[PDB]
RNA sequence: CGGCCUCCGAACGGUAAGAGCCUAGCAUGUAGAACUG
């Protein structure tokens, strides 16, 4: 019925390397500093826009 | 709509086996008369007999008390026209569409005030059972009610299905026999029923005691007594029926004469005894003396 | 051309001798499949398919169990490639069911009362022999 | 349990019915019509099982 | 060293309403079928 997979790390590392081009090359959260949810929630609640963010 | 327990129809229409196979389909069809949607039951009456189906509204069937699938009465099995006319019944069955819907509705409300034992309305208060209708009943089961149809294929020769044909591989009745045109409405209302009309010509061919001329001839001639008939026994036979004016049992004739003091007594007695008088198992014949 | 095969790997080495009968049966099933719906009937137009299906599967049941002339790996491969029928075989394993007409004729839900169809009843129980072609298969007394 | 049929059973059924104009079927007519109400479910089930370009 | 980029189309609302006749369609696949000394 195909739920619940279990892999080893050689598998997971090869999978990672193949998927390398569809993925994001950052390791932390400091990139999304003023671009995360709570930043966009606050921006929306105050009706002000972030340079690259939604209105 | 109706949602019920089981169908009421002639045991002939039920079939031969003591165990029945009946499948229930809720709101399966609309009455051929009432058009009220009612739960239909299907039964296999016998091996190689056509499967029977409940064929009329439960209310429409409780009204007129017939085989809710065979269309024949539940008591003797007589068609509506014949049974009613022999019971001396002139019923006002609805034929209008709007009055028919309203009538079947009100009759379902009346059957709702009824308790499931006696046929609702006037259909019961004529319960003087008529010997003409009794003798018109088929006393043995007519399981021909379930004989299959004709297969047009074998009727032209074409039924290559083998015995698996769902129709009887018999020469078709050339339609002209009026026994072929009994629409559900005709057979239900009992109007223009030519099978029952042939039954009526039969009932006109059925022998009763025709009355003689002389209004003083109250002499009823009894034939077929034997030597085991007693004078007092025949007196007890014709006793409550009125005044027996004289008894004359001719042993050398195996006959007798009952003279009556009431012309009504003599007539009604002879008519009640015609071909039905059974004393000591003897087939006694009533006649009017000369 | 063949039953174009999804497994992409080599069929095992006993496959080429079961080949010809299998194929001819397959082209046969295609012909019985194409036989078109004339005054034939509707309920009777699926009977040839259950014939040829029973036949395919009875063949591979022979060439495994009755003769012991096929490897079990080739066997499971011929299961997977649609030449065989898993559940037909799995019933045929049982006792009373040697000649099962098809898998449906024992499916009780397909009837009103939850019983097998008369196809299953032995001929001795009737003792009258009115010929019966089961609606589902068209079979005449499988068992 | 319920056991599965060979594909030619359905393939033949559908091929036979073709497009329901032949008079032979003519009761399917109304059941065929009644199955319309479930047609947006068949489409959803079809499209979410699409075959994924690395498969043939 | 800041950036700021809508809108996309369809139905009704106008060209009448009928009474009739004619003729394929369309529904059923029915029920039940004889009686004597
Ligand atoms: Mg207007
Ligand atoms: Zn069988
Ligand atoms: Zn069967
Ligand atoms: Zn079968």
């Amino acid at each position: 019925t195909y739920q619940r997979w279990q892999f080893t790390l050689p598998m997971m590392s090869t999978l990672y390397r193949l998927a390398n081009q569809l993925l994001t090359d950052l390791v932390d959260d400091n990139y999304f500093y003023l671009f995360d949810l709570k930043a966009f929630f606050t921006s929306k609640a105050l009706n002000m826009a972030i340079p690259g963010g939604p209105k | 709509w109706e949602d019920a327990d089981f169908p009421i129809l002639c045991q002939t229409c039920l079939g031969e086996n003591p165990y029945i196979r009946m499948t229930k389909e809720k709101y399966g069809k609309e009455c051929k008369i009432c058009a009220r949607p009612f739960t239909v039951f299907r039964w296999c009456p016998g091996v190689r007999m056509r499967f029977k189906k409940t064929e009329v509204c439960q209310t429409c069937s409780k009204l007129k008390n017939v085989c809710q699938t065979c269309l024949l009465d539940l008591e003797y099995g007589l068609p509506i026209q014949v049974r009613d006319a022999g019971l001396s019944f002139k019923d006002d069955m609805p034929k209008s569409d709007v009055n028919k819907e309203y009538y079947t509705q009100n009759m379902e409300r009346e059957i709702s005030n009824s308790d499931g034992t006696r046929p609702v309305g006037m259909l019961g208060k004529a319960t003087s059972t008529s010997d003409m209708l009794l003798k018109l009943a088929r006393t043995t089961p007519y399981y021909k009610r379930n004989r299959p149809h004709i297969c047009s294929f074998w009727v032209k020769g074409e039924c290559k299905r083998g015995e698996e044909c769902p129709y009887r591989h018999e020469k078709p009745t050339d339609p002209d026999d009026p026994l072929a045109d009994q629409n559900i409405k005709d057979r239900y209302y009992g109007i223009n029923d030519p099978v029952a009309d042939k039954l009526l010509k039969r009932a006109s061919t059925m022998p009763r005691l025709d009355p003689p001329e002389d209004k003083t001839i109250t002499t009823l001639y009894v034939g077929g007594l034997g030597d085991t008939i007693t004078e007092t026994d025949l007196r007890n036979h014709f006793y409550q029926f009125g005044e027996i004016r004289t008894i004359t049992v001719v042993q050398r004739q195996q006959c007798a004469f009952i003279q009556f003091a009431t012309r009504q007594a003599a007539e009604v007695a002879a008519e009640k005894s015609f071909n039905k008088l059974i004393v000591n198992g003897r087939r006694l014949n009533v006649k009017w003396g000369r | 051309m063949p039953k174009v095969k999804r497994s992409r790997k080599a069929p095992p080495d006993g496959w080429e001798l079961i080949e010809p009968t299998l194929d001819e049966l397959d082209q046969k099933m295609r012909e019985a499949e194409t036989e078109p719906h004339e005054g034939k009937r509707k309920v009777e137009s699926l009977w040839p398919i259950f014939r040829i299906h029973h036949q395919k599967t009875r063949y591979i049941f022979d060439l495994f169990y009755k003769r012991k002339a096929i490897s079990r790996e080739l066997y499971e491969y011929c299961i997977k490639e649609g030449y065989a029928d898993k559940n037909l075989i799995a019933k045929w394993k049982k006792q009373g069911y040697e000649n099962l007409c098809c898998l449906r004729c024992i499916q009780t839900r397909d009837t009103n009362f939850g019983t097998n169809c008369i196809c299953r009843v032995p001929k001795s129980k009737l003792e009258v022999g009115r010929i019966i072609e089961c609606t589902h298969c068209g079979c005449r007394g499988c068992s | 349990q319920k056991e599965d049929m060979p594909p030619e059973h359905v393939r033949k059924i559908i091929r036979d019915h073709g497009d329901m104009t032949n008079r032979k079927f003519r009761h399917d007519k109304r059941v065929y019509l009644g199955a319309l109400k479930y047609m947006p479910h068949a489409v959803l089930k079809l499209l979410e099982n699409m075959p994924m370009p690395w498969e043939q």
